[PDB]
């Protein structure tokens, strides 16, 4: 995804 | 037989120390890792060791 944004599972 | 397979969600372990959601785009048996896309878009290759399905066990 474009200017989507990482986060940690869980 | 091979327990990871390019479409497969999985869990990858980052330089962090944690665990980040995504799809496997290309296995290599050579260097025995994945090219990991993640969820800004972004690839990367993550050794087998560093990699489990996102699936339920089952």
């Amino acid at each position: 995804s474009t200017g989507g944004v990482k986060k940690p599972h869980r | 037989r091979p327990r990871l397979w390019e479409g497969q969600d999985v869990l990858a372990r980052w330089t962090d120390g944690l665990l980040y959601l995504g799809t496997i785009k290309k296995v290599d048996s050579a260097r025995e890792v994945c090219l990991v896309q993640f969820e800004d878009d972004s690839q990367f290759l993550v050794l087998w060791k560093d990699i489990s399905p996102a699936a339920l066990p089952g």
